[PDB]
């Protein structure tokens, strides 16, 4: 229930959108306009270096907002972020991939074209 | 009949970790070179499992009435057959059908009845003077009995009644389940040379007997056997010996398991789906 | 079960015809790719092509199969 | 939006900046080398 | 009424079995009843074994 | 080989899914149609039979649609391969970065 | 119920395959392992020379194993087999076609490329 | 019946998206050929570029 910036006419109780979903309801306690947004977004994904290469994995959340790196394609945990760029093999989305390099651990970086 | 014990210094129970243990056949079909996943109560891998001692050197003797959940895992690194059997029930006051699965020196005896169960039943072994052999004489498991229906004997099972203090040489695992009142037994003897920290090797469990009882259950407790040699005065108050043994009690939970059936037809691996993200990735791809 | 299937016999007719069309389309795909020529040309017995070694793509008489060593390596690679 | 009912939209692997970079690289190759860069090393 | 050259699927072939076997065991168990006849001695007619 | 392996694995998994569809009840009280006939009378068990018919019809229709789309993709790839054969194999093609 | 060559563990009665189909049941007579294979396979098919050419046909079964010629693509009856090879017109499968040649009857042969 | 209706709607949407994806794949193949021919060289195909 976020703080909205749009006011209603003084005769309405609900509020819908273009997609016809009730996402705005006036609070009867103090006539406060509050927005509605669902919490569960997307699923989970697992980054695996492969068989006979490593054993540890990295878990990627699709559209969930949060070692731990907040990428543009959700939340990525279990893979450290490094500023340099190499050629990427395991795609993730939004221009950043993940790989297993140098011990050695799973890293995430912006791909090189 | 049964007698009461005397208060003494005991040892608190410890907690240990399982390593790929508690895997049995969930059905009675043949599967070869296929990775089949089933929903059934198994023991989760790498879970903190309870540990109970049975060694003398001190005077450790603990037999709590643990609650019987939906399936239990009973593993013992038995060496000199110190443990004897198991008893079951809800209140143990001759009001319900309490089980008694014991293994005497001549034959296995399974009889669920309404035995007048005491506070701490046990098996007593006495060392004869003229005879250099350990023989069981104190058969104090219940006070009396009134009525029951089921009784099973099966084939005779021979065990050794002599207790030692050396290292263990065998490992026995048992799984007890109750689905729709049907009693399930899964066991397999496995040789090993270790004292603790159960190996990471894999071994499935095959059913032995499948009992159609259909009764009520919620609690369980194990039975132990102590020795009465010439060193101890022979009274069950403060002086006794129990040899050296260790049994593990684990509780089964409903998790999906991906089994590895080889070309021969036996389970080889039991990769989970709710333990590790890598295991979930393995079991979602069925590979 | 068959008595209630007369109410949906037309659906099974469409499904069977679609599968037959898929099968004959798969059959016609091989005729459009490999059957480009209507004359089978024999490889000459002379293997002196100015130094170009063609044994890895031409069939070999050492094996009963007509596949090339590249094709035999290709057949076993896929399942 | 269209995401409130579980209809999540997957972001593309390549952003618009990377596509623009690819187009600029192709443009530079086709004005500085012609077709040599498309069939081998780039020749001035 | 006119059929051209080619392959055509008309119907299906089903091999209907003609015999059925439903015997579950190889033999059933017995109970001790031969001692009624295989006995050392029998009873009389005024008081017979039941 | 990636291209040659997908066309076999997809068909095999579609066949496996078709087999798996017969293990579901589609909201009925049984999966196998013989069990309901043996345990219930045909006048009463007609609705369960019809529900199973509708479920199997839906699964078969989805399989047919998937196979038709796969066949269209295979037809496009076969046309591309035939053109590649007739250009790059049966002569020399002037199209740059095509062969 | 064929005679299998795979032994069963002494606690099982049924048996399935990769595709999850019961195809191996242990017979409780003297503990024999017997496989299960359906007897009905495929459907029937007909070879027709066409109109204004002939009146007889040749019945072809898709995969049923048996004047009568045992082809690779099932069972073909009503069409004799000849060892020579010509260009084929009516496809059957597995490199074998059918045609109406020299009186004259329906013949089956391996196609010529 | 709600399950069946939602399943039917989802299946129809998936079929429409698959057909659209096939058309997009054909268009992308055409665009790739155009990029390889008209851009990465000079194409002798008349009325193609
Ligand atoms: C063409 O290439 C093949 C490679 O397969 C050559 O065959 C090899 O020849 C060497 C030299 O004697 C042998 O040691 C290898 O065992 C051969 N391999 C095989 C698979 O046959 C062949 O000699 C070459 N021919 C020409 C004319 O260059
Ligand atoms: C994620 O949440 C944190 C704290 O709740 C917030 O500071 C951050 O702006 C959020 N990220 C986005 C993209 O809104
Ligand atoms: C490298 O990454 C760190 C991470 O915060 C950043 O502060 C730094 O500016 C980066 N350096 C370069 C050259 O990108
Ligand atoms: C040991 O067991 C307890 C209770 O089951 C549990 O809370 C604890 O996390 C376990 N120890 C470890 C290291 O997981
Ligand atoms: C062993 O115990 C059983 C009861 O559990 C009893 O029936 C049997 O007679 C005992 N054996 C001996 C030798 O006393
Ligand atoms: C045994 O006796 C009790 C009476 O205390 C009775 O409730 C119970 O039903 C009896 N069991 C059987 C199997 O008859
Ligand atoms: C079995 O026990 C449960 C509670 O544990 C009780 O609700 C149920 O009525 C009992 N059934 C019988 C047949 O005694
Ligand atoms: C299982 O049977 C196969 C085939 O007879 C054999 O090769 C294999 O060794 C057997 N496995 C075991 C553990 O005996
Ligand atoms: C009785 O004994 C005879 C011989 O010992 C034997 O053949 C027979 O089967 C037994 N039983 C009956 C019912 O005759
Ligand atoms: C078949 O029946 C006989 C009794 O006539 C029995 O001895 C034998 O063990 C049976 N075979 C089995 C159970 O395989
Ligand atoms: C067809 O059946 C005959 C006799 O039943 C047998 O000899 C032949 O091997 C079978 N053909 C095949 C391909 O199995
Ligand atoms: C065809 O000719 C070959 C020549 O060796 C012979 O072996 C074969 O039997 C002939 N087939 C027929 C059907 O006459």
């Amino acid at each position: 229930l976020t703080e909205s910036n749009k006011k209603f006419l003084p005769f309405q109780q609900f509020g819908r959108d273009i997609a016809d979903t009730t996402d705005a309801v006036r609070d009867p306690q103090t006539l406060e306009i509050l927005d509605i947004t669902p919490c569960s977004f997307g699923g989970v994904s697992v980054i695996t270096p492969g068989t006979n290469t490593s054993n540890q994995v990295a878990v990627l959340y699709q559209d969930v907002n949060c070692n731990v790196f907040q990428t543009r394609a959700g939340c990525l945990i279990g893979a450290e972020h490094v500023n340099n760029s190499y050629e990427c093999d395991i795609p993730i989305g939004a221009g950043i991939c993940a790989s297993y390099q140098t011990s050695q651990s799973i890293i995430a970086y912006t791909m090189s074209l | 009949q049964c007698v009461n014990l005397t208060t003494r210094t005991q040892l608190p129970p410890a907690y240990t970790n399982s390593f790929t243990r508690g895997v049995y056949y969930p059905d009675k079909v043949f599967r070869s070179s296929v990775l089949h996943s089933t929903q059934d109560l198994f023991l989760p891998f790498f879970s903190n499992v309870t540990w109970f001692h049975a060694i003398h050197v001190t005077k450790r003797f603990d037999n709590p009435v643990l609650p019987f959940n939906d399936g239990v895992y009973f593993a013992s690194t038995e060496k000199s057959n110190i443990i004897r059997g198991w008893i079951f029930g809800t209140t143990l006051d001759s009001k319900t059908q309490s089980l008694l699965i014991v293994n005497n020196a001549t034959n296995v005896v399974i009889k669920v009845c309404e035995f007048q169960f005491c506070n701490d039943p046990f098996l007593g072994v006495y060392y004869h003077k003229n005879n250099k052999s350990w023989m069981e004489s104190e058969f104090r498991v219940y006070s009396s009995a009134n009525n029951c229906t089921f009784e099973y004997v099966s084939q005779p099972f021979l065990m050794d009644l002599e207790g030692k203090q050396g290292n263990f040489k065998n490992l026995r695992e048992f799984v007890f389940k109750n689905i729709d009142g049907y009693f399930k037994i899964y066991s397999k003897h496995t040789p090993i040379n270790l004292v603790r920290d159960l190996p990471q090797g894999f071994s499935a469990l095959e059913p032995l007997v499948d009992l159609p009882i259909g009764i009520n259950i919620t609690r369980f407790q194990t039975l132990l056997a102590l020795h009465r040699s010439y060193l101890t005065p022979g009274d069950s108050s403060s002086g006794w010996t129990a040899g050296a043994a260790a049994y593990y009690v684990g509780y089964l939970q409903p998790r999906t398991f991906l089994l590895k059936y080889n070309e021969n037809g036996t389970i080889t691996d039991a990769v989970d789906c709710a333990l590790d993200p890598l295991s979930e990735t393995k079991c979602t791809l069925k590979s | 079960c068959s008595n209630l299937l007369l109410q949906y016999g037309s659906f099974c007719t469409q499904l069977n015809r679609a599968l037959t069309g898929i099968a004959v389309e798969q059959d016609k795909n091989t005729q459009e790719v490999f059957a480009q020529v209507k004359q089978i040309y024999k490889t000459p017995p002379i293997k002196d092509f100015g130094g170009f070694n063609f044994s890895q793509i031409l069939p070999d008489p050492s094996k009963p199969s007509k596949r090339s060593p590249i094709e035999d390596l290709l057949f076993n690679k896929v399942t | 939006a269209q995401k409130f009912n579980g209809l999540t939209v997957l972001p593309p692997l390549l952003t618009d900046e990377m596509i623009a970079q690819y187009t600029s690289a192709l443009l530079a190759g086709t004005i500085t080398s012609g077709w040599t860069f498309g069939a081998g090393p780039a020749l001035q | 009424f006119t059929v051209e050259k080619g392959i055509y699927q008309t119907s299906n072939f089903r091999v209907q079995p003609t015999e059925s076997i439903v015997r579950f065991p190889n033999i059933t168990n017995l109970c001790p009843f031969g001692e009624v006849f295989n006995a050392t001695r029998f009873a009389s007619v005024y008081a017979w074994n039941r | 080989l990636g291209k040659l392996q997908d066309v076999v694995n997809q068909n095999a998994q579609a066949l496996n899914t078709l087999v798996k569809q017969l293990s579901s009840n589609f909201g009925a009280i049984s999966s196998v149609l013989n069990d309901i006939l043996s345990r219930l009378d045909p006048p009463e068990a007609e609705v369960q039979i019809d529900r199973l018919i509708t479920g199997r019809l839906q699964s078969l229709q989805t399989y047919v649609t998937q196979q038709l789309i796969r066949a269209a993709e295979i037809r496009a790839s076969a046309n591309l391969a035939a053109t590649k054969m007739s250009e790059c194999v049966l002569g020399q093609s002037k199209r740059v970065d095509f062969c």
